[PDB]
């Protein structure tokens, strides 16, 4: 609805987004809605992101940009290269967490060595 | 019943072949609606019994495959069909969409703005249009043909698809251009298809499979709109989304399809019958460059 508007247009007014949000959503906002959450074959290999859809029985698989903030909210993104790492991707995202997808990923990060989310996957 | 699992329906030969006048549409699940899997879009439906048909045509699949996306903004600033091409596509294929307005997409190139302002260098492999004017629910007077962007479309297939590409273009009772049903008339075959997920909709795909460049079939463009809306009206299409219970083997088959240049005069029956199988694609083999004029 309209308060996704709302919302993206609060992290317009920050110099943390990734906090600006994680706070919003912690203090009872709204979560992003509008992801866009593909129909897949729960039977992927897990990892974080990846080219195709990787869910398994407890995933569910989203649309790289639909889930990143600074694609969604149309702000620089803060990786060093410039790259976003979901946009053109699928990103995998425990089913638990489906309520809020870009806040799970602002919350969480991949295993460097082993790609899956760490504490959801990752077993090094 | 057995329709009810496949993706949707595709126009037969047998209302191809008819002569009638072109008479109102009207189906009995008129905007009758039905729930998406999961919440999910509908357009991750729609997308998705698109793509199912086609993995049923005779595409032809390079590397680094040439796909552009018109009308892929929807769903209020995001485009879920262009992410489903994502998930049908080869890893490697290039994805360029574009629409009106702002949106955030998955694709490699994306361009805002009116479709005129998409400028095509080279040539592509596929073509998918989901484009619709909102001025065409001012139904007026009676239904006439309809230029809009059906004239860039058309000037595209002509100037900027490669031989055995392929296109699938978005029409209604009243989105519809003579201009581009005659131009099915170049591809090795064609049809409408019609997603079971929203089979209340009188919306197609019109599809040209395998372009040849070359008149193979003469069609009455006006005529055959009139013959999409008589089979419409005569066949009984229910909602559902059956097709999408297994996915198993969703994914466009990596058919490594060969990419060559040719001169016109060097295609001959060989060519032709290779371009007509989904088995050879006729373009430049540059860097694709596509920008915004
Ligand atoms: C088929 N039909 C038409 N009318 C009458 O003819 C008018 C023009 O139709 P029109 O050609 O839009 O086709 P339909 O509304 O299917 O398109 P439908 O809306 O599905 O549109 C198909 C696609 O249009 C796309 N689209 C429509 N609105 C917009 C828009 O505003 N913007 C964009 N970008 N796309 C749009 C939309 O996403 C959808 O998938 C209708 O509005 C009725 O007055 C019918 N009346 C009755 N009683 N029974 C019918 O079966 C019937
Ligand atoms: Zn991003
Ligand atoms: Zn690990």
């Amino acid at each position: 609805f309209a308060s996704n508007s709302s919302v993206l247009s609060l992290v317009n007014f920050t110099v943390d987004p990734q906090k600006a949000y994680l706070d919003f959503v912690n203090a009872g906002g709204a979560p992003l809605t509008n992801c866009v959450k593909m129909l897949t074959p729960k039977t992927g290999t897990g990892i974080a992101i990846s080219v195709k859809p990787e869910s398994t029985a407890d995933q569910e698989t989203y649309g790289g940009a639909s889930v990143c903030l600074y694609c969604r909210a149309h702000i620089e993104h803060p990786d060093v290269s410039g790259v976003c790492k979901y946009k053109g991707k699928f990103v995998q995202i425990p089913a638990q967490c489906v309520r809020d997808p870009v806040g799970f990923c602002l919350s969480n990060t991949p295993c460097n060595v082993c790609q899956y989310w760490i504490g959801y996957g990752c077993n090094c | 019943a057995s329709a009810d699992w496949k993706p949707g329906h595709a126009m037969p030969s047998l209302f191809k072949v008819q002569n009638v006048n072109l008479e109102r549409c009207e189906l009995a699940n008129y905007k009758q609606s039905i729930p998406m899997p999961r919440g999910v879009h509908m357009n991750i439906a729609k997308y998705m019994q698109l793509c199912q048909y086609l993995n049923t045509c005779t595409l032809a699949v390079p590397a680094n495959m040439r796909v552009i996306h018109f009308g892929a903004g929807s769903d209020k600033g995001i485009a879920p069909g262009t992410s489903v091409l994502r998930q049908w596509l080869p890893t490697d294929a290039i994805i360029i969409d574009n629409d009106l307005n702002e949106f955030v997409s998955d694709a490699d190139i994306t361009l805002f703005g009116d479709c005129v302002t998409v400028r095509v260098g080279q040539q592509v492999d596929l073509v998918i249009s989901d484009m619709y004017d909102p001025t065409t629910k001012n139904v007026t007077g009676s239904n006439e043909s309809k230029a809009l962007f059906f004239t860039y479309l058309c000037n595209l297939i002509n100037n900027n698809l490669a031989l055995g590409g392929s296109v699938a273009i978005k029409i209604t009772e009243h989105s519809w251009s003579v201009e581009l049903y005659e131009l099915m008339g170049k591809f090795a075959w064609w049809t409408v298809f019609c997603t079971n997920a929203n089979a209340s909709s009188s919306e197609g795909f019109l599809l040209g499979i395998n372009y040849l460049g070359t008149i193979k079939e003469n069609i009455d463009g006006g005529a055959m709109h009139a013959n999409y809306i008589f089979w419409r009206n005569s066949t009984p299409m229910n909602l559902s989304t059956y097709s999408l219970f297994d996915l198993s083997k969703f994914q466009l088959k990596l058919k490594g399809t060969p990419v060559l240049q040719l001169k016109e005069s060097q295609i001959n029956e060989l060519v032709i019958s290779l371009l007509s199988q989904g088995k050879l694609l006729i373009r430049d083999n540059d860097t694709l460059s596509v920008s915004t004029d």
